RNA sequence: AAUUGAAGAGUUUGAUCAUGGCUCAGAUUGAACGCUGGCGGCAGGCCUAACACAUGCAAGUCGAACGGUAACAGGAAGAAGCUUGCUUCUUUGCUGACGAGUGGCGGACGGGUGAGUAAUGUCUGGGAAACUGCCUGAUGGAGGGGGAUAACUACUGGAAACGGUAGCUAAUACCGCAUAACGUCGCAAGACCAAAGAGGGGGACCUUCGGGCCUCUUGCCAUCGGAUGUGCCCAGAUGGGAUUAGCUAGUAGGUGGGGUAACGGCUCACCUAGGCGACGAUCCCUAGCUGGUCUGAGAGGAUGACCAGCCACACUGGAACUGAGACACGGUCCAGACUCCUACGGGAGGCAGCAGUGGGGAAUAUUGCACAAUGGGCGCAAGCCUGAUGCAGCCAUGCCGCGUGUAUGAAGAAGGCCUUCGGGUUGUAAAGUACUUUCAGCGGGGAGGAAGGGAGUAAAGUUAAUACCUUUGCUCAUUGACGUUACCCGCAGAAGAAGCACCGGCUAACUCCGUGCCAGCAGCCGCGGUAAUACGGAGGGUGCAAGCGUUAAUCGGAAUUACUGGGCGUAAAGCGCACGCAGGCGGUUUGUUAAGUCAGAUGUGAAAUCCCCGGGCUCAACCUGGGAACUGCAUCUGAUACUGGCAA
RNA sequence: GGGUCGUUAGCUCAGUUGGUAGAGCAGUUGACUUUUAAUCAAUUGGUCGCAGGUUCGAAUCCUGCACGACCCACCA
């Protein structure tokens, strides 16, 4: 499921760091960074058209940490949608329970929000769920489950949370520490920084 | 003989009882001359979970399709002023 | 399947040894004989038990034949066993499934070597309960030779550990025992005395984990597989699963069906003489040697430690010598697997009569526990007795 | 007709194998293989890669 | 086969005796007015029809006959008679 | 809102551009094999032998049709001990009820297989010469008698199987008679045909004290129907081969007789001599068919295991009976083969029903639970049967979801590995450390699937009745295979859960050593003859994930069978040339016809599945509502330019 | 489970009164040739399947054990 390995292998991997090492020290330079993906990180790819199309994909769901079984299986959703695929796309890259945790401030790290959606942290909207991979509807209320309210790590991710970018899309109770999700995403908002159209091409092969 | 009586739709242990009207000798979810309303034993508090045409009904019941118990029992779970 | 088995009185399997041609066929067509007019279950004749062709074809017993009987107090779960040299290795099995021993030597034959291989073989494995039957008594009606024959045998008991200085001797002749001669089938009787007199109820091994040496599996009609075996120890009941050790790589077995006697057993048992039917495997992956366990409880072990006692020539075993690297096969409670006598430093030539010890090399990984006392053969002959040490 | 893979096997006049497709295209003629790690026929020895071929099992200790 | 409806086994065996017989006696009646059709009497084969009409239509209900092999037996036997009477 | 949708590359040569094969990159599956493996949800699971089968079970029900009671339990005439009413007990069908038998009904259903079948089948839409148990609407009858037999007894053949004869006796079994209609024959008149009683309760009157009798429920018989199902027919569509070109004699049609539920060469008699066929007859091979599934931008191609319908079969071949209906899976008969039992005289057996076995094979599972729920069978009901079904078990086979932890962390360790031995890399990775516990594991709670039905009772109908029965509530006890359930709570503590393939290019990602055209690799081109990024190992890195690879088969890429959407001067391909039948295409003008054509509508295109738009499962898979679609086909009504037919 | 016949350098297969086992195909060792074929000689090579025993001595016989291709099986 989860990579659970190195997780900051595949930032000197796509150059760009991928937020995977936030939780604390922000200050991320411990990984001789940019230069040594590997026993061989000193050579210079020629980093063909497939390349290209692969290093983008990989890095758009490293990101979310999906998996591509059901990655694939998130391609063919954002075609069957109307509209751009590729908006479509990072939508339902976006809805993720875990991503919307992370994207209120429960969370140092996307999959630290992942952690709380396993062991049952979250209720929303009266009902707690374990599913990671849920689709979050616009609009909804995720909160914590009691059991699990700032147990020393609620209050520890919000914390350098608040140091956070804070979508627009979304609202934080933050008194209550309660998520107050808003409208959908929309792609002014989010990335701007990912190219969408990579990866339209990756599944038309 | 033609009857009036539920399908067994849906999956294992979430049954979805079609009400249909077939050719009584026939198969469970085998042919039927026509499908009308449905049930659903686990949709008790929602938008639905029963539905039927008691009109349809009455026009076959006028030809003799005998109404199978479970059924008969919707026809007043349907309630006849309700 | 038919007719459900029910665990009346407790078993003690016994069966007919001794040297080959003394009447043990005839004598356990005889047992069965008497008990008819009391008991229910006896009554088996001749051909009732003679019904394997080549055991026809000598008109001897060759093929290790079963019946069930009993007294009116406890049971008997019957080996007609073998005595052809051969076969003597095929009555090693029933012996390592016997719980007494009947020493069946004829009067006017006396105690020979083909009889001393079934005496060493049998305490070696386990038993030490044995009743002796003497047959042919009607012959020699000199009384003279059957007290130095009778001699012999407390000396030969004692000569290869059997406890002769208890052991009843009935001077009979089964023939006219199997004649409807009732005289002869009292002599019988007169053992049948004896039957529940010197053998008392030992101990039933249920509380530890099942465990069992495979004795016999069939293509069984209708079936399959079914394991035959009288249990090492613990119980089973149908609908449980176990594990098949032995020489090949352990796996999983279910209880289908448990049986005794043709006769639909509820639950097994320690002891008891079971034919079990087993889920997924068939015939020519299972055979005698291995060991339905209770998952989990055995290492497939490689090699052990034991010490091995050499009969002389006269002893029935090595008339001449051997030493280090050495291959006989060690009967491990139903086997015949190759013991090779491996030495360690020193030890380099062993005589005839000697009591030598060493790690062995095991040619096949056979479920192994420590502390196993075997019965050793090597090339169609006995070379002693042994007892395990240490298990690698 | 089929191609052995591997460096050594342990068959002989009979030892009952399987056979998966495949042309060597090399040795033109044989379009079969055999498989390593299947009936009679054991898995190559001292394999460390691509072990999921040549039926050889993960090295345990 | 073992079955209890061994019964409709013998059952069937028991009444194809008597219905042979009923047709037996049927089919000899209409034989008896084709005998008078190959005399060409105008009075016996009607005498023979009165004869077997009554006897014939009491079959049909019975469940000997389908009714409408019956009603084909007065039909063209006697559409023969009136065309040769 | 309901198809917003289509990629290439490596390989001929010294090199290039063509045509051209070839092979990989994608997806898919009842898959299998290998390495490997924690759990759960939902599906699928003998395509090879349509090979042969031990065991159990898979179809019985009604005492409210009848004679009877052999069992079990009561009442009772009687009985036996002795605590004379505590027990015992020979008789008895008087009851509750019930073996075996008569009979009504069902067994023609459900379930399984795909051998056969190239058209006696199916799909589609029409058609007339049909029948139709049970259900249901209407109109009427429902009188009165007789003769047998099973069971039961006696004797008796036989190893058994399985009978034979002589007596007993009933009915909704069977057969006469009466009576018959808009019923059947006939133009008509006439002629002629049916049956059955039981059960609950009951005041009066009446009791040869069986009951007559009253009342209601149910059933019977006949006619017309409808509904339903089935039979039958027409036209079209429905694999490959022309190295199969003539096929056939009940064959093609008429007439008369007969036959089927119904028309018909379905079958006969005689006459006529036809009928089919290059828009493929007959013959040979293969193969169930479609809805659908995989794939494809689409068109098409391949295919059609599962789910549903239709067809066909039941060890092999054929026949017929009972019956509404089979010319029949667990029915009968014959003949054969394969097996079993035997007293060897003679009989018995059919897993292509669910499990299971041997066997075949690369390979695919338990001789489990319950009738709790749906459905079906019989029954008034209660119930009883149900290997249909609902569920559990086994398999990673597929689809999907989750977990194997998070965070902090530089001596930037140990050791592995390369080294310009400066060092880099492994590697925030680990240890240490602060938190956390999902799923399992162990200890307790606890949904919903359950509607009914039972009994008692109230009230509205019923009726002479406050009795019974019917309809609607109330009440108590409760009825669950799964089930140590889903879910909830709590407990120890990161503790128990990540491997597999590849790294020359194709195609993501590299080095050092070992081996030297040897050993080996491989899908393709091709690598290795001493310094290999192509072999074998190690480190590193990449892909994917409870799976990762390989082989298999399908389509795509393949515009390398091109209708969409290809070519022939030389690459493969113009017949050597010409005339010419059928077939194909046809100037121009007016009119008409409306076959093609297009518009609109109607019926239909079964559902499920595919698509859109919602909902319920913690989400998803899945289930599921409504819509859309099913690109089609037949009819009716319009336009009638274009093409076709006709006239000039 | 039982009873008859089998196993030769690294490979195909020989050797009957039991007397100390053979080539052919691999290579290695030098010239030739880009490196091979052709061309040449020297040459290791079985532990006669594994174990003990009979004999002074075993490829030879005594059985057994691993593992084959054959004959009966047995039938909880
Ligand atoms: N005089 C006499 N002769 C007898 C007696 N018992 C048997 N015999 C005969 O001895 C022979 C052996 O019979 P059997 O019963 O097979 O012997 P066994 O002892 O089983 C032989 P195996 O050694 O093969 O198992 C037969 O000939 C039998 O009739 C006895 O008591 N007395
Ligand atoms: C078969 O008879 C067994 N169940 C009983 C014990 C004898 C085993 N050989």
């Amino acid at each position: 499921a989860r990579y659970l390995g190195p997780k900051l292998k595949l930032s000197r991997r796509e150059g760009t760091d991928l937020f995977l090492k936030s939780g604390v020290r922000a200050i991320d330079t411990k990984c001789k960074i940019e230069q040594a993906p590997g026993q061989h990180g000193a050579r210079k790819p020629r980093l063909s058209d497939y390349g290209v199309q692969l290093r983008e994909k990989q890095k758009v769901r490293r990101i979310y940490g999906v998996l591509e079984r059901q990655f694939r299986n998130y391609y063919k959703e954002a075609a069957r949608l109307k509209g751009n695929t590729g908006e479509n796309l990072l939508a339902l890259l976006e809805g993720r329970l875990d991503n919307v945790v992370y994207r209120m401030g429960f969370g140092a790290t996307r999959a630290e929000a992942r952690q709380l959606v396993s062991h049952k942290a979250i209720m929303v909207n009266g009902r707690v769920v374990n599913i990671a991979s849920y689709q979050v509807s616009p609009n909804d209320v995720v909160s914590i489950r009691e059991k699990a309210k700032k147990q020393s790590r609620v209050k520890a991710a919000l914390e350098l949370a608040e140091q956070r970018e804070k979508p627009t899309w979304l609202e934080v109770d933050a008194g209550k520490m309660e998520g107050t999700f808003k409208r959908k995403p929309e792609r002014s908002d989010l990335s701007a920084d990912i190219n969408e159209h990579l990866i339209v091409e990756l599944y038309s092969k | 003989m033609v009857t009036i009586r539920l399908a067994r739709h849906g999956a294992k242990k979430r049954p979805f009882y079609q009400v249909v009207v077939a050719d009584s000798r026939n198969a469970r979810n085998g042919r039927f001359i026509e499908r009308v309303g449905f049930f659903n034993p686990i949709a008790s508090e929602k938008e639905e979970g029963t539905r039927l045409d008691l009109d349809r009904i009455a026009h076959w019941v006028g030809q003799g399709a005998t109404i199978s118990d479970r059924v008969a029992a919707l026809i007043k779970e349907v309630n006849k002023a309700a | 399947s038919k007719e459900k088995f029910e665990r009346t009185k407790p078993h003690v399997n016994v069966g007919t040894i001794g040297h080959v041609d003394h009447g043990k066929t005839t004598l356990t067509a005889a047992i069965t004989t008497v008990l008819a007019k009391t008991y229910g279950g006896a009554a088996r004749a001749f051909d009732q038990i003679d019904n394997a062709p080549e055991e026809k074809a000598r008109g001897i017993t060759i093929n290790t034949s079963h019946v069930e009987y009993d007294t009116p107090t406890r049971h008997y779960a019957h080996v007609d066993c073998p005595g052809h040299a051969d076969y003597v290795k095929n009555m090693i099995t029933g012996a390592a499934q016997m719980d007494g021993a009947i020493l069946v030597v004829a009067a006017t034959d006396g105690p020979m070597p083909q009889t001393r291989e079934h005496i060493l073989l049998g305490r070696q494995v386990g038993v030490p309960y044995i009743i002796v039957f003497l047959n042919k008594c009607d012959m020699v009606d000199d009384e003279e030779l059957l007290e130095l024959v009778e001699m012999e045998v407390r000396e030969l008991l004692s000569q290869y550990d059997f406890p002769g200085d208890d052991t009843p001797i009935v001077r009979g002749s089964a023939l006219k025992a199997l004649e409807g001669d009732a005289e002869w089938e009292a002599k019988i009787l007169e053992l049948a005395g004896f039957l529940d007199s010197y053998i008392p109820e030992p101990e039933r091994a249920i509380d530890k984990p099942f465990l069992l040496p495979i004795e016999d599996v069939f293509s069984i009609s209708g079936r399959g597989t079914v394991v035959t075996g009288r249990v090492e120890r613990g119980i089973i009941k149908v609908g449980e699963e176990v594990e098949i050790v032995g020489i090949k790589e352990t796996q999983k077995s279910t209880c289908t069906g448990v049986e005794m006697f043709r006769k639909l057993l509820d639950e097994g048992r320690a002891g008891e003489n079971v034919g079990v039917l087993l889920r997924g495997i068939k015939r020519e992956e299972i055979e005698r040697g291995q060991v339905l366990a209770k998952p989990g409880t055995i290492k497939p072990h490689t090699k052990f430690e034991s010490e091995v006692y050499i009969l002389s020539k006269d002893e029935g075993g090595r008339h001449t010598p051997f030493f280090k690297g050495y291959r006989p096969q060690f009967y491990f409670r139903t086997t015949d697997v190759t013991g090779t006598i491996e030495l360690p430093e020193g030890v380099e030539m062993v005589m005839p009569g000697d009591n030598i010890k060493m790690v062995v090399t095991l040619i096949h990984p056979i479920a192994m526990d420590d502390g196993l006392r075997f019965a050793i053969r090597e090339g169609g002959r006995t070379v002693g007795a042994g007892v395990v040490a240490k298990v690698l | 007709t089929s191609y052995i893979g591997g460096e050594g096997h342990n068959l002989q006049e009979h030892s009952v194998i399987l056979i998966r497709g495949g042309r060597v295209k090399d040795l033109p003629g044989v379009r079969y293989h055999t498989v390593r790690g299947a009936l009679d026929c054991s898995g190559v020895k001292d394999r460390k890669q691509a072990r999921s071929k040549y039926g050889v099992k993960r090295p345990k200790a | 086969n073992i079955k209890s409806a061994k019964k409709r086994a013998i059952q069937s065996e028991k009444a194809r005796k008597h219905n042979a017989s009923r047709r037996s006696m049927m089919r000899t009646f209409i034989k008896k007015v084709y005998a008078a059709i190959e005399a060409g009497d105008k009075a016996a084969a009607q005498k023979a029809f009165n004869e077997m009409q009554p006897i014939v239509d009491r079959q049909a209900a019975k469940g000997l006959i389908h009714k409408n092999k019956a009603a084909r037996h007065k039909a063209n036997l006697t559409a023969q008679i009136n065309k040769l009477a």
